[PDB]
């Protein structure tokens, strides 16, 4: 597929500072749209990117009632967890829950999802089936009897393949000049000498969106992944990525080493090597 | 836009 | 159980002497959320400090983005000061503007 829209809540639990907080974002590909915070002064969901400014008052208040709604279950939902799993109402505790559309290069639904975490575990899962659950223990069990009983997964399935897809068609729609348009690394080798036998070469992306990339060293045409230093892809603030990938090289042996570079805004892959 | 309120609880 | 933070201190444009840019910090693969991040100029807690939204990466761990404008010098220094559940001491991360 092309694009993706996600949703993704965290609540968490603090005893003796007040009742559990309850976050809530919304993102298109890598772009977020949308915030509500339980903590906020007056809690309202409040706008994060620029083509969804457009939306009126209802679209804004009917977010603000399901999120408010959803601070109340979500807090039940804790005591239920604690419960659950016979721990004692002293600790804090975290529910996170990530769900959403994936849409393929032409629009249609490729797949939904809706996966539910506590104190950071996998805790139940809504199968690609969007009709049977999948539980991580005897705790989560208790949740997917609740849940079947109710017909849940009826509910989630029936938003996941209407609503999603409809908004995120919509979104992708106002916000085209940005959402549809993808920004090619800006790249560079820079050539750092450790000893008198020894540089490290640093292979440079920055600039880029979406976020996904491929930064890679070769020697020889063979790629150096044990040795290839690659660190965590990092946003600039400016909706941009930014990416490097280094490797240790034998100093007068700089280009038998090459860079590679793939991001969907690359016609082609890129291949550099330092420039002295 | 999100998913329909109210959610069943957990 | 916890997962400490990962931690990259970098500006948002390449670094330009006397130049406004943008100084980051960014916080990630932590779990549980709550975490405390200082920007740092010389040692000095910076005082006008934002920071992105809560979100979590596939793996559940949790990821935020700290930022302030700056203008970047041969003298001045600048770190990212980082404490976490999981961190007995507060971490300090020097901005090198080679990384």
């Amino acid at each position: 597929g092309s694009h993706s829209m996600r949703y993704f809540y965290t609540a968490m639990s603090r005893p003796g500072r007040g009742e559990p907080r309850f976050i809530a974002v919304g993102y298109v590909d890598d772009t977020q749209f949308v915030r509500f915070d339980s903590d906020a002064a007056s809690p309202r969901t409040e706008p994060r990117a620029p083509w969804i400014e457009q939306e009126g008052p209802e679209y804004w208040d009917r977010n603000t009632q399901i999120f408010k709604t959803n601070t109340q279950t979500y807090r039940e939902s804790l005591r239920n967890l604690r419960g659950y799993y016979n721990q004692s109402e002293a600790g804090s505790h975290i529910i996170q829950r990530m769900y959403g559309c994936d849409l393929g290069p032409d629009g249609r639904l490729l797949r939904g999802h809706d996966q539910s975490a506590y104190d950071g575990k996998d805790y139940i899962a809504l199968n690609e089936d969007l009709s049977s659950w999948t539980a991580a223990d005897t705790a989560a069990q208790i949740t997917q009897r609740k849940w079947e009983a109710a017909r849940v997964a009826e509910q989630r399935r029936a938003y996941l393949e209407g609503l999603c897809v409809e908004w995120l068609r919509r979104y992708l729609e106002n916000g085209k000049e940005t959402l549809q348009r993808a920004d090619p690394p800006k790249t560079h080798v820079t050539h750092h000498p450790v000893s008198d036998h020894e540089a490290t070469l640093r292979c440079w992306a920055l600039g880029f969106y979406p976020a996904e990339i491929t930064l890679t060293w070769q020697r020889d045409g063979e790629d150096q992944t044990q040795d290839t230093e690659l660190v965590e892809t990092r946003p600039a603030g400016d909706r941009t990525f930014q990416k490097w990938a280094a490797v240790v090289v034998p100093s007068g042996e700089e280009q038998r080493y090459t860079c590679h570079v793939q991001h969907e805004g690359l016609p082609k892959p890129l291949t550099l090597r330092w420039e002295p | 836009a999100p998913q329909p309120a109210p959610e069943n609880a957990y | 159980i916890q997962r400490t933070p990962k931690i990259q201190v970098y500006s948002r444009h390449p670094a330009e002497n006397g130049k406004s840019n943008f100084l980051n910090c960014y916080v990630s693969g932590f779990h549980p959320s709550d975490i405390e991040v200082d920007l740092l100029k010389n040692g000095e807690r910076i005082e006008k400090v934002e920071h992105s939204d809560l979100s979590f990466s596939k793996d559940w761990s949790f990821y935020l983005l700290y930022y302030t404008e700056f203008t970047p010098t041969e003298k001045d220094e600048y770190a990212c000061r980082v404490n976490h559940v999981t961190l007995s001491q507060p971490k300090i991360v020097k901005w090198d503007r080679d990384m």
